[PDB]
């Protein structure tokens, strides 16, 4: 019997059948609900709407992100999320397949053990099985060493792997994704005269984001020439007309994943602490890590990351070996197709955690041996 | 509207072959100054083996 | 008119930034193999001038 | 040579001398044009009224405000605010002294551009500066550190000051002060059967709400009370006769800052806002925060204000803090008082933007030094 | 005239005067720099804080040591933190006194020759003079004959003494210490949901650890329990309220001591390193190396440390010979009580490196002849 993978993250739900090669459905991990009255006596009032249903009555509802940082943080509408994917976008029954979840490295237990408790009871799996997000990207790369660097929407994590080995005490989780890019865009976008403020004004600075953003190469003189000149100024139509011009927000958007402190953070860039995470490692493999750097998740996608990315690498590590940034021109979904690619494996089958065990060990179960 | 988004398509291969070609510039400038670097490694190791020479024939 | 004005423009800068992209991977490709040739040298260089260094320290 | 302190703000114009304990001059910042004919000959007809001159002929005058949301837009009506501001109640030439003028935070760069511009070419002031109305408020309270809710009549925003240092990131601004409070008041009265549409019966509805107006405690027994008894009604007497008597829109007018969802606002109570920004501090900090709430400016003068705020503080932060709400009695002048204490210090001498800095610099030296 | 020592540490600054019974003065070894931006005009803002001043506006600083592994790493800092003890903490004149500074065995040796040429040169002290901290430690716990374990912030090592003889082929130099376990449990502590990123949180977090944190008996049974009842969980209150509890950190956090492959070492207990550095002296003194075992250092002042090391000990040794750790009350201050005795002794006054020795024979005197 066929598997599921649910690859959830914090800003699109991402699920499929254990053997495709892309996920069936991919919508808003969002849950809306009407903020107005209501006046038209039988309209049919739902109480909420998921996915991208709630993504069109966007005009007149107040949206909600069920996973902040990568945590559920709303248990309620994260069911109503399963639900939905179960039921109206993949169209089965979740008694009749194991559903393999997904999860983010360095996050509490109590998420992974109510994951698995919702699953066994209210959806009475068969089984499940809560992988690590940068395994199933090191699988979908097709690769058995290298530093992953996954960037979502809530959370940037590296995890580097050695001859299918994990270095867990060089994991480094990092609280700046797509979100806080998307906050800070909707701020340095009030500077020009532009003002959103609703949870649908975001979704709209979201699309302006991966529209219109993109990685200086070198910041200092690109913003020296977007001053200069006015070259750099593209213009986007919100969806009523009103057009708006941005220019170095562009590239300033992106660059505070390079210089955190742009929203107030101490932290290093994904660079330094990609660097940092391989000097964390033995000096034997770090070597074959600086050559096997592989980005992952959405945040990872825009123009002229790569180049940057090695440029800082390249200036940080010895000069004499050779950095490598490798990224698929499909790694938005490597996670959902190396979590399709690990339950169709044959010698996987025996890894669930099948309901007799969690019927007999409690929720503890997950972390136990699985 | 067509015309439009076949123009967007045609600038997003501009900003990117740009970007590639500015990246690619700057790392043919390093070669060849890594080049020069080998150049003198290259002279300075020459001196130094034909100053050993010099002496084991000499002794 | 302004569409497509800007569309051949783009082609005849993506046609252009093509052909640099090429001869300049080609340059670096080339300048890379005689790098890689100067640093073998490099290395034959460091152990002739090793063994000249036995040879004195043996007479 | 003395200097000249101009704080703006949305809905009056305080000015005065720095050095002095409050501004010289106040007045409405407005301006009138008429609207009706004009029959008799030779009674020398004003093209356009400004200031509390436009006030006491407002009954033939279409009033307009040249400043909606902080944001100043009609600089014609800008300008004449200035030159009236300059010439006829300060009664100075501003070519003999620096102008130290106030903005709100996070509003366009345009604005303070033009601002510069302004003055240096059609006032010719000698030197000029611009500052922020939060830390004006902190240093006329007397303190380094806190978080200061200004709210005047377009704008709100907090801004948390730690030993002097700024939290930009932390900086919230929210767009419903006095004005929207003035409206949502108008529109209140016609449940009543009052109705106010005229700009000059906006000015008489304003006035209403300085007078009759205050923060309840707990707004649903306050309702209940309202509703059982008629001891909560008092009487407004209009300038024709006509004596109105409102009961429970005397406490739902300022009750929108805490639930801005009744002019159908998506944000959160100023309450609420508050929390937040203090949440968004160093973990280090926000018990100092917490005791140096610092309210200022027109729109935090209702009766029982501070006590709603402590209320709410208090239910939303940790059982073990000390929240202190600070509302000095003069609050309403507290960013003027600062600014004035701040253009005396003789430190701040070297942080004028000079004429000729300008001249080499281009109006954009505003922002890019000072 | 009196002389200075100045015990220097990787987390803790202990200086005092020779001849007294506790050190004058103790403070973090800390240098901080502000981070955001600064507002308040006329604050006097100085450029960078040093020890517990540092400490109390630890909210809008970023802080460094600039000692990592028991090596000075940032000599600048490290310049400000002596010209502090020397200046502030003790109000004295350098050139007045000679200094006693202390170090860690097999370090490298820029690292004593810049000590003596910063003193000698940038304080000009009349003589100076660098100990090693377990002779120390040995003096002040009154013997001549013992293996003392030190382990303070950076460095845990091990040193063999018999009778006033040092077995420096015996010695063991371990590279965990106080920070580590720090590390460690700043990362356990996210399994529970609390996040700390910050070098301020990390403050927080070594004074959870000084405050809730004890060593297990017997870590298997103990893990048992935690887990079977509650009765081993506390509760910690962060400086903004917000209470914590955590169970078994408690006692996983200090356990990397004997089993430093939590943290990803190869290298083994503390336990077993001092097992294998008796093992590796002369089979004469090993009897009384075994009951001489001293304690020393902050690392080592958990609760219940000397019997688990006891147990260890005891487990390794033949089953006759009599283990013995030493652990004074007062062992965290063990180096400076007998830096402060060894710089009092009247025969030692002939082993300080005068200025003269110096200024013949340069920096490199220092581990010529002393
Ligand atoms: N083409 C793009 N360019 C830039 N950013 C993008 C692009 N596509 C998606 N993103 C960002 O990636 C985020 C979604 O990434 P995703 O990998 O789905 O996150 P998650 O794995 O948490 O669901 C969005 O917040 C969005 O801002
Ligand atoms: N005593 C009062 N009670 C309630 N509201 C007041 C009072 N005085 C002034 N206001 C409100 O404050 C606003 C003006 O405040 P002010 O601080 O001058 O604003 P600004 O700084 O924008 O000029 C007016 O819109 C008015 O509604
Ligand atoms: N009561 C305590 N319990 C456990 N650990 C402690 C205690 N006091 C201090 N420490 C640890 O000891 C370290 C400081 O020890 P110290 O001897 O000052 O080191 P150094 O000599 O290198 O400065 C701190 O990092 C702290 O983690």
């Amino acid at each position: 019997t066929t598997a599921l993978v649910c690859d959830n993250g914090s800003g699109l739900v991402k699920a499929g059948f254990a053997g495709d090669d892309a996920p069936r459905a991919v919508f808003p991990s969002i849950v809306g609900r009407p903020r107005h009255q209501g006046v038209m006596v039988g309209m049919g009032q739902k109480d909420s709407y998921v996915g991208d249903e709630a993504q069109s009555k966007r005009g007149i509802l107040t949206l909600k992100y069920p996973i902040e940082h990568g945590i559920i943080t709303n248990w309620d509408d994260m069911e109503k999320i399963w639900h939905h994917t179960f039921y109206n976008e993949l169209r089965v029954a979740p008694e009749e397949h194991p559903t393999l979840l997904t999860e983010a490295p360095l996050n509490p237990k109590a998420n992974r053990e109510k994951m698995t408790q919702i699953m066994f009871e209210t959806f009475n799996v068969p089984a499940m099985y809560v992988a690590i997000q940068a395994v199933l990207s090191l699988y979908a790369s097709g690769r058995t060493t290298g530093i992953v660097l996954d960037s979502g929407d809530g959370v940037t994590h590296n995890v580097p792997i050695y001859e299918g080995y994990a270095l867990p005490h060089a994991i480094m989780r990092l609280d700046l994704a797509g979100r806080d890019l998307t906050d800070y865009l909707m701020k340095i976008l009030t500077e020009r005269g532009y003002s959103f403020v609703t949870t649908a004004e975001r979704e709209i600075v979201r699309d302006i984001k991966e529209k219109l953003c993109y990685v200086a190469l070198d910041f200092e003189n690109e913003m020296a020439t977007a001053a200069s000149s006015s070259s750099l100024e593209k213009s986007y139509e919100l969806p009523d007309g009103q057009v708006i011009t941005i220019g170095n927000e562009r590239f300033r958007c992106p660059e505070t994943l390079f210089q955190p402190s742009f929203i107030g953070m101490e932290s290093a860039g994904i660079h330094e602490t990609t660097y940092n995470s391989i000097m964390k490692c033995d000096i034997d493999i770090r070597k074959d890590l600086y050559a096997n750097n592989v980005l992952s998740g959405g945040t990872t996608m825009y123009p002229g990351i790569a180049d940057r990315m090695q440029k800082e690498i390249t200036a940080l590590a010895p000069s004499t070996m050779k950095i490598k940034i490798i990224a698929p021109p499909e790694r938005k979904y490597s996670v959902w197709i190396g979590g399709s690619i690990l339950a169709s494996l044959s010698t996987f089958q025996q890894m669930w955690i099948s309901k007799q065990e969690y019927d007999e060990a409690g929720p503890s179960i997950v972390h136990r041996k699985c | 509207e067509k015309y439009s988004q076949k123009e967007d398509k045609y600038e997003e291969e501009i900003k990117v072959l740009s970007d590639k070609l500015k990246e690619a510039e700057t790392r043919a400038e390093f070669a060849e100054r890594s080049v020069t670097k080998l150049e003198k490694s290259i002279d300075d190791l020459e001196d130094e083996l034909y100053a050993q020479k010099l002496k084991y024939k000499a002794i």
